[PDB]
RNA sequence: CGUGAGGGAAAGGUGAAAAGAACCCCGGGAGGGGAGUGAAAUAGAGCCUGAAACCGUGGGCUUACAAGCAGUCACGGCCCCGAGGGGUUGUGGCGUGCCUAUUGAAGCAUGAGCCGGCGACUCACGGUCGUGGGCGAGCUUAAGCCGUUGAGGCGGAGGC
RNA sequence: GUGGAGCCUGGGAGUGAGGGCGCGAGCGAUAACGUCCGCGUCCGAGCGCGGGAACAACCGAGACCGCCAGCUAAGGCCCCC
RNA sequence: GGAUGACCCCAGGCGGUAGGGGAGCGUUCCCGAUGCCGAUGAAGGCCGACCCGCGAGGGCGGCUGGAGGUAAGGGAAGUGC
């Protein structure tokens, strides 16, 4: 190897393309059917403990 | 009805009521002056060879002024050659009264 | 006594990025950027002044070489018959009169065709 | 006073039967079509020419041994992509292309002239499809 | 009416705080809380306190209602940065710079 | 300057520029090029010139009329009331600045503090004093000297 | 920093006065929001002014069939300010960075990431022309002495 | 022949790496974007402008500034143009 | 022309590297200044499509800033990146 290295400072513009993609996709969150609370969908409840419609955790 | 005058080396349609800009004229604000005519059209229709004889187009001189400054810049690479020439163009604003057929 | 560079500089510069307003990237923001670039833009506006007035009359050249053709002639011919005639109402007007005042374009066709 | 410059008018359709006729010598009276070279009012900014239907474009006739020794071709960008194909099958295969790719070589480069091809309709055979435009004949 | 709440000087990139902040801009202020709650990043919790804290003050300070907020702008600015050592190979040191970010959101009532 | 004659970093090989010490004029903190050093500006103006330089500094004064020779200064005793008495009683309220020459010590201090008044001995008299003021006033016995000097 | 001789930095400014922000609120704190001080608090101690590069938020115009030293000239669309102008850029025309070095560079030849500040034809004495004045077969003083305390004079040794 | 002509005294330089092209030679191989002289020219410093597809020195022509006016030079007039 | 750099009229010159010459602009400082501008706002900063100048620049207006600045005319340089 001969230690590869940038020819030209990258622009504002074409550094700010590169980050197209790198934005966030928010939470994917539903109702918990017993406290309504929002949470991830197939996880046990932290907010009320419930899942499968029984208490399964002390929260 | 619609002439077609010749002021200061160029040519320009004018008509009653138009107001116009043309090179600069050796005449008082105020004053009025003939230009010379070389088509006259609209309703009839006369073409001057190259002028037309009795007819002129009476204008009423608005004004003198000077055009928006332009930059005209040289530079010549390589050579340390730079100029930086400021150019504002004299003018004068007539107001064309009639035209005399 | 000492006279250090102080205002001066700053001040000559800002002028030079006033001018260079619009431009893309460093050429709007950079100093020497916004300098090569006006350089440029200098010669490029004398030049294109220069070539204005030949663009134009290009232009005035094709649209009275196309109302010419409608009337069985072409431009190099209307030209001279108008010569021949003693017309010298310029290019500018005569495309003018080619769309503006058909009629009138129409007359001066025919003393061109009388001319010669 | 400043030059005239039209505001949008609505485009002329045009139909020419190109049967019989000189490939190049029809090639440059569409371009004019196309351009609008022929109207007084010639701007060379905007699209403003006509629209350009031209039937028959299989019977376009062609001068010397160029059936046989017009080679056109195209390059794939693969090594040995390199394809030539004469006049006589390119005829035989798709005779649309003929007077398509002889008109597109005599029209401006760039954005307008891509867009101003885009206003030939060409076809092999008698018949074309825009008798809703109703194309006013011309003889060229 | 607007209530607002900037954590200043907060020992986190901008660059990484930016991509949650952005995740609440616009939203309710319970939609927001929602978010922050379930987002896997460190910067959710420093956005978090920041819409809290301006929350805190549009009830307290500002005669605003809790059940009427809503991001009505958010945004990271960079603070001062901190310069460490990072020691290289064959002598060489280089220089890390452990940014900072000055966090602020601002809420308004949406009426209705 | 302060530092030191070493040179910073060696010639080549470094892939910086090269330098010698950190003295040089082209560091921040070197010594300067071509600066101020002590110096004499005076040189010697040719006496005749001087001396009708003198003699016409009083011609212009004299040709405005400005000019004006008092043979003694009445109630003047190194007060500056006093001075003021007679100044008024001469004409000079002080709307115009007045350059006083007298050998009179005690017409000096008198006068002195006079926002609108330069004072001089005879023998100090000199044309830039004179053209920095807009009237002269002199002592006979000044007015002896000065035709002395210029004679 | 260097074994040592030795090398050798950076770093000044709230306000007239601390009156340096009691108390309450969110927060573990930091920070912030109100309250209060002040003529002024984007004078809040990370404190006068606070440029530029650089990062961000919001708004207007614009961009996913297009070939580019990035501009420039023309026309048109849209937004703004009220026969005009400002911003923007769709299409058309034209168009080989700056500097340095070279016979010749856009050059695939040198230098430069960008911005800000430091950065290079001076001074003394002598010489040689030119030039503004003074005196002119003459011109001029030097060290010193007296005077002044930003006052000028004396001094003829000497030099041309 | 009154010309940014010429001659005389003096102040100030820069240059003392040239290059293409045409014609006349030597050298080379009736080779070289070769080399060394001569006369001229242009580039150098006109990498400003039109032509030669593009191209310092080939053709045209010496760019004080402005004009949406006119005439021409070389080169051109089927379309790109 | 008028008599003198008063302004007007007619005519011609005005590509430019090394380089010679000329005229100016601006920066720090001194005389002008015991003066004048200044909290009804100094300098400096951010704007401007306005005014004057070929240009370097100089004005004027808005915002910022909050205590300095400095004319006509002359003088001297650590004087323009
Ligand atoms: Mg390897
Ligand atoms: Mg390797
Ligand atoms: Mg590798
Ligand atoms: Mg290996
Ligand atoms: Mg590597
Ligand atoms: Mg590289
Ligand atoms: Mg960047
Ligand atoms: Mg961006
Ligand atoms: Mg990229
Ligand atoms: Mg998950
Ligand atoms: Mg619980
Ligand atoms: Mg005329
Ligand atoms: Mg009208
Ligand atoms: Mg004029
Ligand atoms: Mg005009
Ligand atoms: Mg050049
Ligand atoms: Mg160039
Ligand atoms: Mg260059
Ligand atoms: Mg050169
Ligand atoms: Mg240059
Ligand atoms: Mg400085
Ligand atoms: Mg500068
Ligand atoms: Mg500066
Ligand atoms: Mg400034
Ligand atoms: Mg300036
Ligand atoms: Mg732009
Ligand atoms: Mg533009
Ligand atoms: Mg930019
Ligand atoms: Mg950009
Ligand atoms: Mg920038
Ligand atoms: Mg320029
Ligand atoms: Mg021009
Ligand atoms: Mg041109
Ligand atoms: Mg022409
Ligand atoms: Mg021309
Ligand atoms: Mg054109
Ligand atoms: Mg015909
Ligand atoms: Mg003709
Ligand atoms: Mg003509
Ligand atoms: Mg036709
Ligand atoms: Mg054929
Ligand atoms: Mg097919
Ligand atoms: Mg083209
Ligand atoms: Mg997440
Ligand atoms: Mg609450
Ligand atoms: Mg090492
Ligand atoms: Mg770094
Ligand atoms: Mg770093
Ligand atoms: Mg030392
Ligand atoms: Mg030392
Ligand atoms: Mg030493
Ligand atoms: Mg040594
Ligand atoms: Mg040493
Ligand atoms: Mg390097
Ligand atoms: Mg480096
Ligand atoms: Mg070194
Ligand atoms: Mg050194
Ligand atoms: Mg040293
Ligand atoms: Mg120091
Ligand atoms: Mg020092
Ligand atoms: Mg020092
Ligand atoms: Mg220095
Ligand atoms: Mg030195
Ligand atoms: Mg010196
Ligand atoms: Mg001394
Ligand atoms: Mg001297
Ligand atoms: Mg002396
Ligand atoms: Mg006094
Ligand atoms: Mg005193
Ligand atoms: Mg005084
Ligand atoms: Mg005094
Ligand atoms: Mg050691
Ligand atoms: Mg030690
Ligand atoms: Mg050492
Ligand atoms: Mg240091
Ligand atoms: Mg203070
Ligand atoms: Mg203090
Ligand atoms: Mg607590
Ligand atoms: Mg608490
Ligand atoms: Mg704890
Ligand atoms: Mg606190
Ligand atoms: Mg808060
Ligand atoms: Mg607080
Ligand atoms: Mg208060
Ligand atoms: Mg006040
Ligand atoms: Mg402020
Ligand atoms: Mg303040
Ligand atoms: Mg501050
Ligand atoms: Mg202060
Ligand atoms: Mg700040
Ligand atoms: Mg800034
Ligand atoms: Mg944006
Ligand atoms: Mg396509
Ligand atoms: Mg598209
Ligand atoms: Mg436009
Ligand atoms: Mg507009
Ligand atoms: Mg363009
Ligand atoms: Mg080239
Ligand atoms: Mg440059
Ligand atoms: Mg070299
Ligand atoms: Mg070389
Ligand atoms: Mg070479
Ligand atoms: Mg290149
Ligand atoms: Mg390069
Ligand atoms: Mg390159
Ligand atoms: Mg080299
Ligand atoms: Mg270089
Ligand atoms: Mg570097
Ligand atoms: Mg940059
Ligand atoms: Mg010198
Ligand atoms: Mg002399
Ligand atoms: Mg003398
Ligand atoms: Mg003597
Ligand atoms: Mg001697
Ligand atoms: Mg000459
Ligand atoms: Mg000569
Ligand atoms: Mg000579
Ligand atoms: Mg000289
Ligand atoms: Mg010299
Ligand atoms: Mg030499
Ligand atoms: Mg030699
Ligand atoms: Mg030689
Ligand atoms: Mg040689
Ligand atoms: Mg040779
Ligand atoms: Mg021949
Ligand atoms: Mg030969
Ligand atoms: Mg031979
Ligand atoms: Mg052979
Ligand atoms: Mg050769
Ligand atoms: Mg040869
Ligand atoms: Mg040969
Ligand atoms: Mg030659
Ligand atoms: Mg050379
Ligand atoms: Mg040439
Ligand atoms: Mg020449
Ligand atoms: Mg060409
Ligand atoms: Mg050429
Ligand atoms: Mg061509
Ligand atoms: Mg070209
Ligand atoms: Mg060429
Ligand atoms: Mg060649
Ligand atoms: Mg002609
Ligand atoms: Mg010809
Ligand atoms: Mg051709
Ligand atoms: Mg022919
Ligand atoms: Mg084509
Ligand atoms: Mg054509
Ligand atoms: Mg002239
Ligand atoms: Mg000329
Ligand atoms: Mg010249
Ligand atoms: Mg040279
Ligand atoms: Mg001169
Ligand atoms: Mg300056
Ligand atoms: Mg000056
Ligand atoms: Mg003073
Ligand atoms: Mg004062
Ligand atoms: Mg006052
Ligand atoms: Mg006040
Ligand atoms: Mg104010
Ligand atoms: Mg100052
Ligand atoms: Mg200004
Ligand atoms: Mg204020
Ligand atoms: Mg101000
Ligand atoms: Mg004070
Ligand atoms: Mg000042
Ligand atoms: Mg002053
Ligand atoms: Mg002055
Ligand atoms: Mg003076
Ligand atoms: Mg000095
Ligand atoms: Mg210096
Ligand atoms: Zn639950």
């Amino acid at each position: 190897a001969k230690h590869p290295v940038p020819k030209k400072k990258t622009s504002k513009a074409r550094r700010d393309a590169r980050r197209s993609h790198h934005a966030l996709t928010p939470p994917t969150l539903v109702p918990c059917p017993e406290c309504k609370a929002m949470k991830p969908p197939h996880t046990v409840c932290p907010e009320c403990g419930y899942y499968a419609g029984r208490k399964v955790l002390e929260v | 009805m619609f002439a077609i005058v010749k002021t200061g080396g160029k040519q320009y349609r004018v008509e009653p009521g138009l107001k116009l800009r043309v090179e600069k004229l050796d005449a008082e604000p105020g004053a009025t002056v003939e230009l010379p005519v070389l088509l006259l059209g609209g309703e009839k229709t006369v073409v001057g060879t190259p002028v037309v004889e009795g007819a002129s187009v009476v204008a009423e001189v608005l004004g003198h002024g000077r055009g928006k400054k332009i930059l005209v810049s040289k530079f010549k690479a390589k050579v340390q050659y730079r100029r930086k020439k400021g150019h504002r163009q004299p003018y004068t604003e007539l107001l064309i009264k009639e035209i005399r057929g | 006594p000492r006279a250090k560079t102080g205002v001066v500089r700053r001040r000559k510069h800002k002028k030079i990025l006033k001018l260079a307003k619009g431009y893309w990237g460093l050429r709007s923001k950079s100093f020497r950027k916004a300098r090569e670039t006006l350089f440029a833009a200098g010669n490029y506006a004398y030049a294109h002044r220069k070539r204005r007035k030949r663009d134009f009359r290009r232009l005035w050249i094709v649209r009275i070489n196309a109302a010419c053709r409608q009337h069985g002639l072409n431009y190099s011919t209307f030209i001279h018959g108008l010569k021949k005639a003693g017309i010298e109402v310029d290019r500018k007007n005569l495309a003018d009169l080619a769309v503006r005042e058909p009629q009138v374009f129409a007359e001066l066709v025919e003393r061109a065709k009388a001319a010669q | 006073m400043k030059t005239y410059v039209p505001k949008q008018v609505e485009p002329r359709w045009v139909l020419i039967d190109a049967e019989g006729k000189t490939l190049g010598r029809l090639a440059t009276k569409i371009a004019t079509l196309l351009r609008g070279k022929h109207r007084p009012d010639w701007t060379p900014n905007v699209a403003m020419g006509d629209f350009v239907v031209v039937v028959n474009a299989d019977k376009i006739r062609v001068t010397g041994k160029k059936l046989e020794q017009k080679i056109y071709t195209r390059y794939s960008g693969y090594p040995g992509g390199l394809k030539k194909i004469p006049l006589e099958k390119m005829l035989a295969t798709h005779p649309e292309r003929v007077l398509e790719h002889a008109v597109k070589g005599m029209l401006p480069k760039g954005p307008l002239g891509r867009r101003l091809f885009k206003r030939l309709k060409v076809y092999a055979g008698p018949d074309h499809p825009h008798q809703a435009q109703r194309p006013e004949k011309l003889e060229v | 009416m607007e209530a607002k709440a900037i954590a200043r000087y907060v020992r986190i990139s901008p660059r990484k705080v930016r991509l949650v902040v952005d995740l609440i801009r616009g939203k309710s202020l319970e939609e927001a809380r929602n978010i922050l709650r379930y987002t896997n990043k460190r910067g959710a919790y420093f956005v978090a306190k920041v819409l809290e804290s301006a929350a805190a003050n549009a009830v307290n300070n500002h005669d605003m209602l809790e059940d009427r907020l809503y991001v009505k702008a958010a945004y990271v600015d960079e603070g001062p940065a901190l310069k460490r050592v990072l020691p290289r190979a064959r002598g060489r040191a280089d220089i890390i710079k452990k940014r900072t970010s000055h966090i602020t959101v601002i809420l308004g009532e949406k009426h209705g | 300057v302060a530092y030191s004659g070493r040179k910073i970093w060696p010639q080549k090989h470094t892939g910086r520029a090269r330098h010698g010490d950190i003295g040089a004029p082209i560091f921040v903190g070197g010594g300067v090029v071509f600066g101020p050093k002590p110096r004499d500006y005076s040189y010697t103006l040719p006496k005749k010139v001087r001396k009708k330089g003198l003699a016409m500094a009083v011609a212009d004064r004299a040709r405005e009329g400005k000019l004006l020779l008092v043979e003694a200064f009445a109630g003047v005793n190194g007060k500056t009331k006093e001075f003021l008495a007679w100044a008024k009683e001469a004409g000079l309220d002080g709307s115009e600045s007045v350059l006083l020459v007298t050998g009179n010590e005690l017409v000096r201090r008198a006068a002195r503090n006079l926002p609108w008044v330069v004072t001089l001995a005879p023998e100090g008299l000199n044309v830039y004093d004179i053209v920095r003021t807009e009237r002269l006033v002199m002592d006979l016995d000044a007015w002896e000297v000065f035709q002395n000097r210029i004679g």
